[PDB]
RNA sequence: ACGGAAGGGCACCACCAGGAGUGGAGCCUGCGGCUUAAUUUGACUCAACACGGGGAAACUCACCAGGUCCAGACACAAUAAGGAUUGACAGAUUGAGAGCUCUUUCUUGAUUUUGUGGGUGGUGGUGCAUGGCCGUUCUUAGUUGGUGGAGUGAUUUGUCUGCUUAAUUGCGAUAACGAACGAGACCUUAACCUACUAAAUAGUGGUGCUAGCAUUUGCUGGUUAUCCACUUCUUAGAGGGACUAUCGGUUUCAAGCCGAUGGAAGUUUGAGGCAAUAACAGGUCUGUGAUGCCCUUAGACGUUCUGGGCCGCACGCGCGCUACACUGACGGAGCCAGCGAGUCUAACCUUGGCCGAGAGGUCUUGGUAAUCUUGUGAAACUCCGUCGUGCUGGGGAUAGAGCAUUGUAAUUAUUGCUCUUCAACGAGGAAUUCCUAGUAAGCGCAAGUCAUCAGCUUGCGUUGAUUACGUCCCUGCCCUUUGUACACACC
């Protein structure tokens, strides 16, 4: 139905657009950042980041809500659509964590 | 049948040990195919202002995509077809099947 | 009410727009992603368009 | 806030069913996705019940995500007056 | 606010807020029996009972087709 | 920092040499001046002025002449379901059902009409908050530790005596040695991967069928499965290159600069991208929903509609286009480009016929895309004729009539076309602009805004005469010497 050329542009965009909404609605959690999985008849998404078991949350109520999220934004087939949580490891070497932390420490209020 | 497996990616890499690794099972299970043919690789340019305002001397950026296609003209069933695709897997390979 | 939208906005820059900062000028529709040019600078590089030449 | 019945007991009943809504930021098209209320009475709603404080928004891009919360959905149920275990918005 | 002279005559129209009059629906007067019910509605089938003839000025309205009524007689 | 102060090191954004419009003419563009309701804006030494991709129907501009709408929320008292808006035909307005607005009524009918320290929104304003991004710094040019040495010290040497090099890149280095960043380094569109797979998007030798020449090797074309080791035109991959090979001339015979029986060239192989510890009160609270601060929340600076407006002319300024005519207007004819561009609540890209000198659509064995535009038949050449030592045939710019289109609307011609009328322009005075390659430029295509077409911008196609190694006079920069009474540090 699309062209491969508007396809792989609108598969970026639609990268971007979750990346962008988790790190903004995410940033009080430490978010780090997201992988993605496509097999048939299913979407896999991937939240790399330190605290899985708070942003998991209770019950998963979160994640739950997050792919319900994705799935009214999107529009694809309902339930077609699983993320899950890793903790990321060497956590200190990507530069977005450190700023996460660093942004924890000014709320925090020390020198 | 006549079954074309087409890869739309754009990890230069990836495609070609995909392909290879398709290409090689397809040679282990001895069975009939076409060679592996590549598009010619598309370079996809936004020139695009380096600036906001207009402030300074004329500046433009020219930002590259650089997509892969590429298709194996094969025969199998359906079933060898999904353990092929099951077999050697790796995220982001944007794979396709049509029938001629 | 329909006396707000008389007007029509079918068309032209009014609906051709961006969807970050819903501005009409500076705009791409080239590959159909509508972005601001700015903002497109700003994303290009997770979008994945990259800085060669 | 100045919803009809009618308008309000859909974004209700949505809320509880689905849990969050999302809405294009296009006030006045009198046409919302999904839901024939108006898309402009749905975000004055929403942004009316987060000044209540029972409900979040999120904007990403001007795409107006509502994201319900526990306060938000305890006194969603007892507007509806819902039997426990009939039907939660946390299912699997 | 330099080049506003406000010339044009002070036409504040702030909306009416229905001003209370007196009693209303006055179907007739009957003492100790039955009030006789008037005001036939329309015999079109979009009206749902809920439109009420009144007959001013030898004229009729219907709220339901809110563009699609011209009748004479 | 400042020099008309020592100097040197450089730059075709400067020249000895030489080409190409601008400064003389006609036009769309952008800026200042004026009028007006409004022609509102920001930006002014290279670092304003076809810049905000900003060619202005309306939408997007903030500027106006007018009538409508709230998203007005902590908590209530006052007429409190004999009750209050948004959606209404009506004497009058109106592209209309904007009852917005009077003696009279309504699709629904607690969804409260009013007030406060909270404040949700804004093209209202400050780069006297600035992020964030670019330009200039600084385009092939400059900085920083560790250990030594000078110095009480802040600091200095390190980082240059002699100097090749479109870079302090380097030989050699006086007190230095040893590392780091910038640089150098990192790369296809710019090939020949003839080791190997590669287009029902390919070839010739013959392969089935064909029109014409002697039944004197066969020839161009066709529908596509009607073929037989293959990649000679275009993409790749663990791995190819040219490292200025090898020699002759110049250097206490030490970096390098030059000429020559071969590969794509032996000036660094072509152009670019990413990118110097620090600075500019350089552009953006004025196309960005980054946002405290003085501005609104019952005629609001938000939004919506009609008509105006970046579209006005006594005037100056630079980018760009057309010319000054056997080269070009030409016309009837031959043969040609690479990256790419193009349809899901949209039916889009002008492929062969009908309404039709052409422009809108009526059928899609062409399109999820090298095959339909398209192997981009245009941009430059060859038979023929006029301007034939011109107050006009170069100049369809300088005006009117008509023939045509998405668009619920194009009048101060949205754009094309068919005619009719050359009021300017004979290498163009002082100043300045850009350029060594196959470069400026002779000329047309693709994409941006798009409803229509660019002259703007980012990418190619036929070729170029005499330097490229050579200096400050003006456009300047840098280093170190030198002089200070300077620190929001010559403003």
């Amino acid at each position: 139905l699309i062209s491969k050329k508007r396809k792989l542009v609108a598969d970026g965009v639609f990268y971007a657009e979750l990346n962008e909404f988790f790190t903004r609605e995410l940033a009080e959690e430490g978010y780090s950042g997201v992988e993605v999985r496509v097999t048939p008849t299913k979407t896999e998404v991937i939240i790399r980041a330190t605290r899985t078991q708070d942003v998991l949350g209770e019950n998963g109520r979160r994640i739950n809500e997050l792919t319900l999220l994705v799935q009214k934004r999107f529009k694809y087939a309902p339930g077609t659509i699983v993320l899950y949580a890793e903790r990321v490891q060497d956590r200190g070497l990507s530069a977005v964590a450190q700023a996460e932390s660093m942004k924890f420490k000014l709320l925090n209020g020390l020198a | 049948i006549k079954i074309r497996i087409t890869l739309t990616s754009t990890k230069v890499k990836q495609l070609e040990n995909v392909s290879s690794n398709i290409v090689k099972n397809a040679e282990q299970h001895n069975l009939v195919k076409k060679g592996p043919v590549r598009l010619p690789t598309k370079v996809l340019k936004i020139s695009t202002r380096k600036t906001p305002n207009g402030e300074g001397s004329k500046t433009w950026e020219t930002y590259e995509m650089r997509i892969h296609k590429r298709y194996i003209d094969l025969e199998a069933p359906v079933q060898i077809v999904k353990r092929i695709t099951q077999i050697t897997i790796e995220p982001g390979v944007d794979v396709e099947v049509v029938v001629a | 009410e329909n006396v707000w939208f008389s007007h029509p906005r079918r068309y032209g820059k009014g609906s051709r727009q961006c969807r970050v900062c819903s501005s009409h000028t500076g705009l791409i529709r080239k590959y159909g992603l509508n972005i601001c040019r700015q903002c497109f600078r700003e994303k290009a590089n997770d979008i994945g368009f990259n800085k060669f030449r | 806030m100045l919803m009809p019945k009618e308008d309000r007991n859909k974004i209700h009943q949505y809320l509880f069913q689905e849990g969050v809504v999302v809405a294009k930021k296009d006030f006045n098209q009198a046409k919302h996705e999904e839901i024939d209320t108006k898309n402009l009475y749905v975000i004055k709603a929403l942004q009316s019940l987060t000044s209540k404080g029972y409900v979040k928004t999120q904007f990403s891009w001007q795409y107006y995500y509502y994201t319900l919360t526990e306060e938000g959905v305890e006194y969603l149920r007892e507007y509806l007056n819902l039997p426990e275990h009939i039907v939660p918005g946390t299912y699997i | 606010r330099k080049k506003k002279v406000y010339t044009t005559p002070k036409k504040i129209k702030h909306k009416h807020k229905k001003v209370k009059l007196a009693v209303l629906s006055y179907y007739k007067v009957d003492a100790e029996g039955k009030v006789t019910k008037l005001r036939r509605e329309c015999s079109n089938p979009t009206c749902g009972a809920g439109v009420f003839l009144a007959n001013h000025k030898d004229r009729l309205y219907c709220g339901k087709c809110h563009s699609v009524y011209k009748v004479n007689a």
